[PDB]
RNA sequence: UAUAUGUCAGCGUGU
DNA sequence: ACCACGCGGGCGGTAGCGTGCTTTTTTCGATCTTCC
DNA sequence: GGAAGATCGAAAAAAGCACACGCTGACCCGCGTGGT
């Protein structure tokens, strides 16, 4: 019906097109007849009848009379849902300011009149004048004037000058001046002006001033005359109890606005003096600005609550407004809510319902089955029957259910699995039966959990469920693609117990025909399920055509795993169960089966794998108790042990041998070595705890106790957690995060004294707290995250673009943390592979990475692959399928419509509780060890050798590499500035070995000639002091900078150069400029005048001197500036020290040809890492610290910074231990990157200074690059996710997510025209979402536009 | 009964327009009044349309041609009886 | 609780909330998002108009699903009217384009 | 399905 | 002379809304420093 | 050599602060002022 929405401000005239009558009385009902009153609020004859085709005198009163208007009372005789639509209309007496154009900042009046907001204030609100016309006198026109200074202007002209007061006075002055006269002198303003604050404010007026000329707006129509007001039944007069009738806020604004105009009408119709109309008047702007915004200025109007009423601004943005309340989201029929049990019976895709819940769920097919089978004769017999709960009612219900899905969705709805469709199963009770696989996937236990369930009504709903959200299809986690259906607790324990052997038990050593022999022994009890025994398995396998064979040999195996034998299926091998089934192994022969024979198969066995493991888990009988937790006899030496070496340090710090800081240091580290003792002792003592008697002879076993158990199984408990039931708590931390000195020596099956408890609730009650609190920032993460990804879905198969990121195994110093493998996988490449060292193709060009071609990647020993990426996807308004990889959820590749952005913002939200808030808490080694053995490389290098042979490093970013025998980086360094380096480049190492050493705490200056040293340019005590040692006393030259320098010294520049036997200066080699070191300040030297140095001798020494987890991802994903950014050189060249000026370093680059356009002032306290005349590239650290990412966009590239900012995401999840893939993250970044600013216009109409989406530049480019003209030079811009949400062409999901007033003014005043492309416009809406089924449907829409 | 739809989905290939697919299958069981290609087995409309989708007789070829040679045969009809 | 039709909402012509009052589960944001992670479109619309606003889709789902047709009609939601009345009280002007 | 008449605060529960 | 609409609704005090959050934007006053 | 543009820093203002569910309390009223 309609394509498009478009917004702008009202002119009155339209105002009072929409009105149907005008409202000229506050009484709102007669309370004696509820008849609404006339020309009031509610009025019958302005808005509509009351009652449905009647008229409110009561001529006519039914259908036969529609469309004709009562003459008594003037009431139009239609459906009273016309309340709902009709308005009207309130003339003012005097004009009034519009708030949302008045003190949302930017002020709009203050910005088109260029004139201070305090001036609009104050003369809108009656206070002082403003001169509409100057005249031909001094004043000038936009001049503001208090009471006196008027009064002095009218006693020396009496009418040359016209100055007004109040709205009038600013309606006149928005009329009388001219939009284009004003534009073009402001352009020719700015086209001579330089100053930067000026050319902002300037370009900032001619933007909104070319906003009003092209839209139809006009300024004077900012300023309100005629007042609208809201339809009734949007305000209703709720009815209560008795004659009391709830209070509206909108209608107590209405009625006093309606109260001021009368009175101001009423007093300027009696010309009253200039004082009381003028109060009058300012009162009426009072009201009305209440009405409209009621605490925007000032205090809020408050009602008989003691508290501010309800203004039309604070009823539509917020929490609690309409777009977020009843738009985004909204309540629904045909739905319940109910507490969660399990439901061990239940398969995979089905769900215990209760009867009552589906008998009321379910009513209308009920109603509509009864009708059609006879048994009733209309919709109220058949409510009969059911209120009553007929026998025939329960086969309807039972026949309306058998396979309709029903959707299940738990409270948190964190990511896409926190709602699934299941097959109903009528049930007694009260309490929904869930089935125990898929808890793990809500995140719901047993423990008071409720849930509430949906019912789809239409059959493309239906579908939709059991084919897209269905139980069984959900398999695979969409975050990183890992399994989300595995045993937990009580499975993996029966699958242990059951598959285990005892080297002596009941019925050893005989020989079965099959699994069926074992379990009829194992029933019978003439054999125990551990017995090892030799059975006969057949086996069969998949051959190369597919085709089952079938093997059959004898196994030595065990009772139990010839009975599990049984549920395994056909294509199986017997290795998956001949052996202790523990989690991850049980987990390992899912995904085998899922693997080799499909999904099917794969769900029987998991359901056939838990009703095995509750039987025999039920069978066992395990059970925990205070025995089980066995105290090792060795705790008592141990912990004597530590008290004596504890006594002895305390001892040596006593007789003062030992100072308080390394005391403490060693009583924690024996304390820890003693916790440490304990714990391996208590482990050796439980694992192998049970001795069997075979044959008389004591045999050692793995231990049958029920807490080792457990934890070996894999099923509830850790090392920790059994380390602290059965040895010492080990040491605990304050609040603070200060380790006590004393530990928690007591076990939990002991007694912990009072002490000890006091000091565990610390470290209990902190993450109590951060967990309580973690939950609000998450989920305003997750919100802005879903947000700025609302909008991308995969919209095209290939865009053909040759362009990518290269992915490399990460490594720092030590760690491989992700190999290349899973980095790559699932990614499709965007070049052609070279095998190494044979420049001959291993992959194709555009083949997609599924495991195979990982294997044949990583067994030719590649590091390095070009992939393609989402951030650098052609395709505009989406990406592609190509550009994005495989779908996570399923392993082939993604397909067009999917929602890509939706399902990267939840699996990045959803591990945030995962993280942490609460901020937690020796010096850095001096020289690089190398951990394994391989060959050393040296990248981005300049180094000399010195006298000795050694080779010492001149290069800033110098990256040291330790290489295997196959080629790849095991290991990365990076050697600073100055450093020795024991082993050249290419030279084979050992294991542990050192290689590189130097001194972190002075950086030297570091000479790549050798020759004298000769002085240049420093006077004792004004550019050096030579002072002498407290000890050697020796006299070392220190030079002070320009705090200490006088004037004179100003312009000495310190210097050391080299010279040859001649007594002047060597040229560098391969440089024309002689060898120069200009020493900076607060540099120490102590080689002394003429004393001969070698290569690589240090002329002097410079001394040289977080966030959690959630703050850190936000910062990360807001591009926020760190305090103390990193300070990068703009341009590649040679740098120079100015004049210092403002307490601030100068700095000018050089370029060999270039000009030299850029200098920088470099704060005072922040190091210089580079030297005086060094040469620098672009992205070149001049001051140590964090990068900015908006430095890195600009100076490095897209691609830099995407790779900086998914690592520093990646590391952040990874210290918790959380697998997301690096799609989702690319998908942000890409979102964060969707803004551009010209450069240079060219033959495009952009403007040189404008800001404009990427897309449409690209368009542009593309359009004028097809005509043969020129295109138009851009810059990206990075932003952050709020800032990216706000800014973006669709002013409807700008204004629904937040700063609504600030987006619905900008919109209104630049008349934007919204298009409903994207999923939350269409939500909001209410038609199909462009993704998934519902976006081809809207193709086609796009198929009949261009028809 | 059904438990997967993964043999329809491959059959179909995209999982999306499949669901479009069953949905017009079913309202033309449902409300056209035609007849199941497969045994009835007391199945749901839904899952009979799914059904009669796994063995290919059913997609949107074959349902576009079916609609054609419908239309063309009722228009055949109502000429010969205006004639 | 359970509901498949009751009462309604006044302003917004949703249906209520709690137990006390016969009232529908709230359909959030965040279920909005699980549901456009899916494709979940037919779902999602149904959720939206069907189920909550759409007066006249409200009756024409009732009598579909009475009379053994699962078909649905969009419409036009409510709370979009509402909005749009809202933002019309004040002196910004916005309407849907046909073009 | 349209039924009898629901809006704001404060407090609390589970993730 | 008593009384029912009415209306706005803030406590406290020569007014101003503050005492234990964080981030972003704008504004102005003071200081510098650039240059013709 | 002093006016104007650039810079630094303090201050003021605005906007944000997850989801779902349950319960209770309020939905008058008091001066005041002209109408009678
Ligand atoms: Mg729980
Ligand atoms: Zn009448
Ligand atoms: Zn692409």
């Amino acid at each position: 019906e309609f394509d498009a929405i478009k917004i702008a401000l009202a002119s009155p005239d339209m105002i009072r097109s929409w009105s149907f009558g005008e409202v000229k009385k506050p009484e709102t009902i007669n309370y004696r007849t509820f008849k609404p009153e006339r020309d009031g609020l509610f009025c019958a004859r302005i808005f509509g009848p009351v009652k449905d085709y009647e008229c409110l005198c009561g001529k006519y009163k039914r259908l036969k009379h529609r469309g004709v208007i009562c003459e008594k009372c003037g009431v139009e005789v239609t459906q009273t849902k016309v309340r709902r639509e009709r308005m009207g209309h309130i003339e003012l007496a005097s004009p009034t300011a519009h708030i949302w154009f008045l003190k949302s900042l930017p002020s709009r009046i203050g910005l088109l009149l260029d004139m201070p907001l305090r001036d609009i204030e104050r003369v809108l609100y009656f206070e002082s004048y403003v001169v509409i016309e100057g005249g031909m006198t001094n004043l000038e026109r936009q001049q503001i004037l208090t009471e006196e200074q008027y009064l002095d202007a009218l006693e020396e002209f009496g009418d040359e000058f016209d100055a007004k007061m109040g709205a009038e006075a600013i309606q006149a002055l928005l009329k009388s001046m001219d939009l284009e006269q004003e534009c073009e002198q402001l352009r020719e303003e700015l086209n001579e002006t330089n100053s930067e604050t000026k050319r902002k404010k300037l370009t900032k007026r001619i933007k909104l001033l070319e906003a009003f000329v092209q839209s139809g707006n006009k300024p004077e129509w900012m300023i309100l005359t005629v007042l609208p007001v809201l339809p009734p039944d949007l305000r209703p007069l709720v009815p209560l109890d008795g004659g009391r009738f709830a209070t509206s806020d909108l209608n107590d604004l209405y009625r006093r606005v309606i109260n001021r105009n009368n009175r101001l009408k009423r007093l300027l119709d009696l010309a009253a003096p200039d004082i009381i109309v003028r109060n009058e008047k300012r009162m009426l702007q009072e009201a009305v600005d209440a009405l409209l915004d009621n605490g925007r200025r000032g205090r809020a109007i408050t009602g008989s609550n003691k508290r501010p009423l309800k203004s039309l601004a604070d009823m539509i943005k917020g929490k609690q407004g309409r777009f977020r309340q009843n738009l985004l989201g909204k309540r629904v029929d045909y739905s319940g809510r109910s507490v969660i049990t399990v439901g061990p019976y239940l398969r995979l895709h089905q769900c215990g319902l209760p009867k009552k819940m589906a008998l009321e769920l379910f009513k209308p097919f009920i109603y509509g089955k009864l009708e059609l089978r006879g048994l009733a004769t209309t919709i109220k017999a058949a409510k009969k029957m059911v209120e009553r709960e007929e026998a025939v009612v329960w086969d309807i219900l039972d026949e309306v259910i058998r396979e309709h899905p029903v959707l299940l969705n738990r409270a948190p709805t964190l990511h896409r699995l926190g709602i699934q469709a299941f097959e109903p199963v009528l049930i007694e009770g009260k309490a929904i039966q869930l089935h125990p696989l898929v808890c793990a996937a809500y995140n719901a236990d047993f423990d008071g959990d409720q849930m509430a369930v949906h019912v789809p009504l239409t059959l493309e709903a239906q579908l939709e469920a059991r084919a897209l959200m269905m139980s069984t299809n959900n398999i695979l986690s969409p975050a990183n693609g890992e399994p989300i259906i595995v045993p937990s607790q009580d499975v993996v324990l029966g699958l242990y117990y059951m598959t285990r052997d005892c080297v002596n038990a009941k019925g050893e050593g005989m020989v079965l025909t099959g699994p069926k022999e074992a379990e009829r022994l194992y029933r019978s009890g003439l054999a125990s399920l551990h017995a090892r025994v030799k059975v006969r398995i057949t086996e069969y396998e998949k051959d190369a055509n597919g085709e089952l064979v079938a093997k059959t040999s004898l196994k030595d195996t065990t009772v139990g795993r010839a009975i599990l034998w049984m549920i395994v299926p056909k294509g199986l091998p017997y290795s998956i169960v001949n052996q202790a089934l523990g989690k991850k192994a049980i987990s390992k022969m899912l995904n085998t089966c899922y693997r080799i024979l499909g999904l099917k198969p794969t769900v029987i066995f998991a359901d056939q794998i838990m009703y095995t493991g509750f039987a025999y888990a039920a069978r066992s009988g395990a059970s925990v108790g205070i025995d089980d937790m066995v105290i090792p006899e060795k705790k008592h030496e141990i912990i004597s042990e530590a008290e004596a070496e504890v006594a002895e340090i305390q001892e040596q710090f006593q007789s003062g041998l030992v100072t308080a800081g390394e005391r403490y240091n060693k009583v924690i580290d024996i304390w820890a070595a003693a916790n440490d003792r304990v714990s391996k002792a208590m482990m050796d003592n439980l694992q192998t705890e049970t001795v069997i008697n075979r044959d008389g002879q004591e045999e050692k076993q793995v231990s049958f106790n029920s807490i080792y158990m457990m934890a070996d199984s894999g099923a509830r408990g850790s090392a920790a957690q059994i380390r602290q039931l059965a040895g010492m708590r080990g040491l605990m931390a304050k609040p603070d995060g200060s380790i006590i000195e004393t530990p928690i020596t007591a076990n939990f099956r002991e007694g912990l004294n009072v002490l000890q408890y006091f000091i565990s609730t610390h470290g209990a009650r902190k993450g109590l707290a951060d967990t309580a609190l973690k939950t609000a920032n998450s989920g305003y993460l997750t919100r802005r995250l879903v947000d700025v990804a609302q909008d991308l879905v995969v919209t095209e198969d290939d865009c053909g673009t040759h362009e990518g990121i290269m992915m490399t195994p990460v490594i720092e110093g030590g760690d491989v943390k992700e190999p290349l493998r899973d980095r790559v996988l699932g990614r499709v490449t965007a070049e052609d592979v070279l095998k190494p060292g044979t420049a001959d193709i291993l992959v194709p060009r555009n083949t997609l990475l599924h495991e195979q071609w990982c294997d044949l990647l990583e067994e030719n020993s590649v590091d390095a692959v070009k992939v393609r990426s989402v951030v650098s996807c052609d395709t505009d308004f989406g990406v592609c399928a190509h550009c994005y990889g495989r779908d996570l959820a399923r392993g082939h590749i993604i397909n067009k419509g999917e929602a890509i952005g939706v399902i990267a913002a939840q699996s990045i939200g959803e591990p945030g509780t995962q993280l942490t808030m609460r901020t937690f808490h020796a010096a850095a080694e001096s020289s690089i060890q190398v951990k394994n053995k391989g060959s050393i490389k040296l990248s981005n290098v300049k180094s000399v050798v010195n006298s000795s042979g050694k080779l010492v490093i001149t290069s800033r970013n110098t990256e040291l590499k330790l290489i295997d025998e196959f080629g790849r980086t095991k290991e990365s360094y990076k050697v600073p500035y100055g450093a020795v380096l024991a082993k050249g480049d290419g030279e084979q190492v050992a294991g542990g070995e050192t290689v590189a050493n130097w001194d972190p705490h002075t950086m030297p200056v570091i000479t790549e000639v050798s020759g004298f040293v000769r002085f240049t340019d420093m006077i004792d005590g004004q550019t050096i002091t030579r002072q002498t040692d407290e000890l050697t006393g020796l006299s070392s030259l220190v030079v002070l900078d320009s705090a200490e320098r006088t004037a004179g010294g100003k312009d000495l520049r310190p210097a050391l150069k080299i010279v040859d036997a001649q007594g002047n200066d060597v040229l560098i080699p391969g440089t024309d400029m002689p060898a120069q070191y200009f020493l900076p300040g607060k540099a120490i030297v102590q080689l002394e005048d003429g004393v001969q140095i070698s290569s690589g001798d240090t002329l002097a020494r410079i001394p040289q001197e977080i966030t959690g987890g959630l703050p850190r991802v936000a910062d990360l994903f807001e591009a926020r500036r760190p305090k103390e950014p990193a300070i990068l050189a703009e341009i590649s060249g040679i740098v120079s020290f100015g004049k210092e000026t403002k307490g601030k370093r100068r700095l000018v680059i050089t370029p060999v040809d270039g000009s030299d356009p850029y200098e920088e002032m470099i704060p005072k306290w922040r190091q210089l890492n580079v030297f005086e005349g060094e040469r620098v590239e672009r992205g070149d650290v001049i001051s140590d610290g964090p990068e900015a990412p908006h430095d890195i966009l600009r100076l490095r590239g897209v691609h830099a910074v995407t790779r900086y900012i998914v690592n520093e995401v990646q590391d952040v999840y990874r210290l918790q231990g959380v697998k997301i893939n690096d799609k989702h993250i690319e998908v942000i970044v890409r979102q964060m990157l969707r803004k551009a600013t010209i450069v240079n216009a060219g033959s495009s109409d952009f403007l040189e200074g404008e800001q404009v989406e990427y897309s449409r530049v690209k368009i542009a480019n593309r359009e004028l690059e097809a005509n043969g003209k020129v295109g138009a030079t851009y810059s990206r811009d990075l932003l952050g996710i709020t800032k990216a949400s706000l800014a973006t062409e669709s002013f409807i999901s700008a204004a629904s997510f937040q700063e609504t007033t600030r987006v619905l003014t900008e919109a209104a005043v630049a008349g934007k025209r919204d298009e409903l492309r994207g999923l939350k416009e269409n939500v909001i809406v209410g038609r199909l979402i462009p993704a998934g089924t519902g976006y081809a449907y809207h193709q086609d829409r796009m198929r009949r536009r261009a028809a | 009964a059904r438990v997967t739809v993964q043999d329809a989905v491959e059959k179909i290939g995209n999982r999306f327009d499949l669901v479009l697919v069953a949905a017009r299958r079913a309202r033309q069981m449902q409300v056209g009044g035609k007849d199941p290609l497969v045994p009835e087995e007391n199945d749901k409309t839904t899952v009979i349309a799914l059904r009669e989708i796994e063995e290919g007789l059913i997609n949107n070829q074959i349902l576009d041609v079916r609609e054609r040679q419908e239309q063309q045969e009722q228009e055949a009809a109502e000429l010969q009886a205006v004639t | 609780h359970a509901r498949s039709t009751g009462s309604y909402s006044l302003v917004t012509q949703q249906p209520l909330g709690g137990k006390a009052q016969f009232g529908g589960q709230r359909f959030g944001e965040m279920e909005v998002w699980a549901l456009e992670a899916y494709g979940a479109a037919y779902t999602l619309q149904e959720m939206l108009t069907v189920k909550s606003d759409d007066v006249n889709g409200r009756t024409k789902m009732y009598k579909n699903i009475v009379d053994g047709n699962h078909q649905m009609e969009p419409g036009m939601p409510e709370s979009f009217n509402v909005l749009l009345k809202e933002i019309r009280s004040l002196g910004i002007n916005i309407e849907l384009e046909d073009e």
